[PDB]
């Protein structure tokens, strides 16, 4: 009845510490559409994130694209975790500079 | 130009 | 070249008195060039590409009120499909939609959509003879039924082979330069500590357009797919892609692999590797 999302986290631009970037977190295959997306930077909730608006696939699957602005640095930490219903617990990615 | 539903469901 | 045009319409209901919300994609070979959604403080169709700005306030004004009629279509199937399927109230429910249509490379129409999904699942579709239904389980035959007598389908052909054709036509040269731009990626190879003697060399694609791309990874100049880690194109948000591919290679023997990136804005496939 419903569908378990996959999630990338990356940055907009190739990350260098103490340059202003943007840090996405996309989330797709995901079905019913309603979802909680946060953005965590050492653990804590990110304000400011904007989400795309509502699209969805072929598959009939829904896709958004949370983002905020963000400064990599070489001791902060950054992740995405993403509540939806067809998953028991929330799951947490985090940003990898190499990926 | 979108289409439209007439007969529903 | 090929082309299509596609709208993809969404009804969600909702816990409470509330009504569902509904929105309206519209796509020009798959890129969205206008929204509705009912959720909006002054609701109607808003341009997404910049060439729909050609387009005068008739033409808003009259695509607005279909989607306004639209969005009272999905409440009462919304509704109707509840008693097919014996569920209560106070659910929250899906209903969406994907309609078009495809030309060939004579810019004739190729084939012809119409399909709805509930809950996510096939309900039911027009085949491609744009004649007949096929329904995916019982209560879509009830629909079936339904709409071959009152002869849906010729409504949903009618609109398939001319209104949308003509106007996919009209969006292909009002959006002539712009649909077509290709924007070639920006390649460049990362070098990492992975395990015991053995590095992982990654292949990045950025800032491309469109999202259709191709990486691969060669030993000494020989292909190589088996152990290639790939990711799924992800978009950048500027309106770009990124893409990458990585390979796990015995430490010291890196500038004997290159990574080759093909893609529809590059003169020649791009050709690199291990640097620094």
């Amino acid at each position: 009845i419903q569908k378990t999302p996959q999630i990338q986290v990356y940055s907009r631009h190739p990350p260098e510490n103490g340059k202003p970037n943007i840090l996405n977190c996309y989330v797709t295959q995901f079905h019913p559409p309603h979802i909680e997306i946060q953005m965590l930077k050492n653990g804590k909730k990110i304000p400011k994130v904007e989400m795309s608006d509502m699209s969805f696939s072929k598959d009939w699957s829904f896709y958004i694209l949370a983002h905020t602005e963000f400064t990599p640095t070489e001791t902060d930490t950054y992740a995405c975790r993403v509540k939806h219903d067809s998953m028991a617990e929330p799951k947490t990615v985090y940003w990898d500079r190499d990926m | 130009s979108s289409v439209i539903g007439v007969w529903y469901l | 070249g090929p082309h299509s045009m596609r709208y993809f319409e969404t009804a969600v209901s909702r816990p409470g008195l509330e009504e569902p919300r509904y929105i309206s994609v519209g796509y020009v070979d798959n890129k969205e060039f206008v929204r509705f959604d009912s959720d909006a403080e002054n609701p109607r169709y808003e341009p997404r590409a910049p060439w729909m700005e050609q387009e005068g306030p008739e033409y808003w004004e009259r695509e607005t009120q279909k989607a306004k009629g639209q969005e009272q279509w999905f409440r009462v199937s919304l509704r109707n499909l509840l008693g097919y399927y014996n569920q209560s109230a106070g659910g929250s429910h899906t209903l969406q939609q994907m309609s078009g249509c495809d030309l060939g490379s004579d810019w004739r129409l190729l084939r012809g959509y119409l399909q709805f999904a509930y809950e996510g699942r096939d309900y039911i579709a027009l085949n491609e003879d744009l004649k007949t239904w096929t329904a995916a389980d019982m209560a879509a035959q009830i629909t079936r039924r339904k709409w071959e007598q009152s002869g849906a389908a010729e409504h949903y052909k009618a609109y398939l082979e001319g209104e949308c054709v003509e106007w996919l036509h009209r969006y292909l040269k009002n959006g002539n330069a712009t649909l077509l731009r290709t924007d070639s990626p920006k390649a460049h190879v990362t070098h990492h500590p992975r395990s015991k003697g053995e590095v992982t060399l990654r292949c990045w694609a950025l800032g491309f357009y469109p999202a259709d791309i191709t990486l691969t990874w060669q030993l000494n100049g020989e292909e190589l797919t088996q152990d290639m880690e790939l990711v799924e194109t992800r978009p950048a948000g500027d309106g770009t892609f990124q893409k990458w591919a990585s390979v796990v290679v015995p430490l010291g023997k890196e500038q004997n692999y290159t990574c080759r990136v093909y893609h529809e804005g590059l003169p020649e496939p791009l050709t690199l590797r291990w640097e620094r």
